[PDB]
DNA sequence: AGTGACATATATGTCTC
DNA sequence: GAGACATATATGTCACT
């Protein structure tokens, strides 16, 4: 089999023996036959040339219970990740529905990483309110306690953060130097190419802004905005920009006392949640606008 | 948390 | 690599506190003497002795090797990103800046990058520098065999696509082409499935902006709400309203030469110059107002 | 090709 | 386009201390 | 553990169609 993956991948490619063997000199065409008709075990070392020729891991290659994830559950993850609910509870309803399917669909081959994904986004999707949902302690107490040590953020991890930024919301009473680590440290983290990760960290950056708002705390908040930008302008994911400009709104409604310019970030919102044809946004912005006196 | 935070 | 198998086979080995002879056992399958050359880096083990050892650690031979060794760095991705994602719209500017990136991106991973990542470069590089049928190769030119290949698949990959956009390049202004060969991949490119893979959809994208550009040109309507259709399902199943005013001046030029209407030429024409000033892309604003003012609009 | 099939 | 013949390289085994 | 020599296999070069 090791040679049959091999050549069934080189061909699935249109790849000659010529080209992934160039110059022989690292692999020639005369042991590539062996190689692919089982006549000669590949070295490590062919292996290794085979695999980067092929854009494969070794480990791919080689791998006996080596199982592959379908492209259904990379799409029904699309949907997950990519379709803002805007707290929306059928948006919500919706996605809770999805995400049994994808559960009981692909349970027995998803790697636990895959798995916790899964059960944050489910845990902050069907949040309803810091006292009657579970609190982050409780059951992500290993996590977000590494999140406390940790530099770097993982996927998971500003996923967790996210549902932390979910109970802080509503509490008076909540650790002030605690919050104040985990914002200087998600700012710190740098712009994948990944659009899940890049998504993620987005929506932290829309909860510390929001959470400052709601602490009235403006300091250090047009460092959020600047943030959430160059994640919108990396990305190239302009279903999120709305919410920035809703942020350029409540900063001068609330902290600049600028109510004109607040209701043209509002009017840009409006106008930019049209173009995107998303009317459960653009119906969300406008009652903003009227409940903050404009 | 408020809308323009749900972006997930 | 030779230390990086050794050391994981040493490491698990001890943490196991498993000794070499225990190991090794008989001697039928491995030998100590040959252990100790593995794993202190002097022999690189083969595939059934990396087997013996795996099944001996209780580990499988993926584990022992389970390394993510030869990855592609993140900056390609990223360089990579800002190649496929960050539409020229044929800006001479914006075009001379991706050539230059590809040369950056060649000179610093050519040893490491895969063949279909090298042949995407290669077709990119030709999509960009291309300036027309005249001046520029021909597809059956600098890809003989793989455009031969193409003209009969059936599911088209992320480079066969690539290969049909230069080939559209070079049908656009031409006359006495092979019609028959054009009308057959046209209903195979809006026969692909729309997955998840944001560089497939983004190629995706731009042959069914050459195809609507050159239905246009050969002044063909039928068929051509079906290719708007699948360029709306590419950019609202990816969320890539980057490219949706392209959509709008497709709309916009079918009821201008189709249906004789300029009123709704104009309208649809006015949805796209909103669209990318809300965007703000000054180049692409200013080439929908100078497409608009060349069609007799506004 | 025109400006809007330049979408690389 | 795959062959087979033959030398070389490398891993592996069997001594040896 | 390490060096010496022999062997099995992988790989490379040649030659042929």
């Amino acid at each position: 089999s090791i040679g049959l993956r091999i050549k069934t991948e080189r061909e699935r490619q249109q790849m000659s023996r010529e080209v992934l063997c160039l110059d022989g000199a690292e692999l020639t065409v005369r042991q590539l036959i062996r190689i692919e008709k089982g006549e000669s075990l590949p070295s490590l070392d062919r292996l290794s040339y085979i695999a980067k020729r092929l854009g494969k891991s070794m480990t791919e290659l080689l791998d006996q219970d080596n199982i592959t994830i379908p492209d259904e559950y990379y799409e029904m993850k699309n949907r997950l990740i990519k379709f803002p609910t805007y707290r929306n509870p059928d948006r919500i309803k919706s996605k809770l529905t999805l995400i049994e399917e994808v559960y009981e669909k692909f349970f027995d081959i998803l790697p636990e990483e895959e798995l916790l994904t899964l059960d944050i986004l489910e845990n902050i999707l069907s949040f309803t309110s810091w006292e009657e949902s579970p609190k982050v302690e409780e059951i992500y107490e290993d996590l977000f306690e590494q999140v406390k040590r940790k530099r770097k953020f993982s996927t998971n991890d500003l996923l967790v953060i996210d549902y932390y930024f979910f109970h802080l919301y509503g509490r008076k009473q909540y650790d002030k130097k605690l919050f104040e680590r985990i914002i200087k440290r998600v700012l710190n983290q740098e712009i994948w190419t990944d659009d899940v990760y890049n998504i993620v960290l987005f929506n932290d950056l829309m909860a510390i802004a929001a959470l400052k708002i709601f602490h009235n705390s403006f300091s250090d908040f047009l460092t959020v905005v600047d943030k959430a930008l160059a994640v919108i302008e990396k990305s190239q994911l302009y279903s999120y920009k709305p919410s920035v400009f809703v942020l350029k709104a409540k900063y001068e409604l609330l902290h600049k006392e600028n109510k004109k310019e607040a209701a043209e970030n509002y009017d840009k919102a409006i106008v930019f949640a049209s173009v995107l044809e998303d009317s459960v946004l653009e119906e969300s912005i406008k009652a903003g606008k009227l409940a903050d006196g404009l | 948390l408020p809308y323009f935070a749900g972006c997930l």
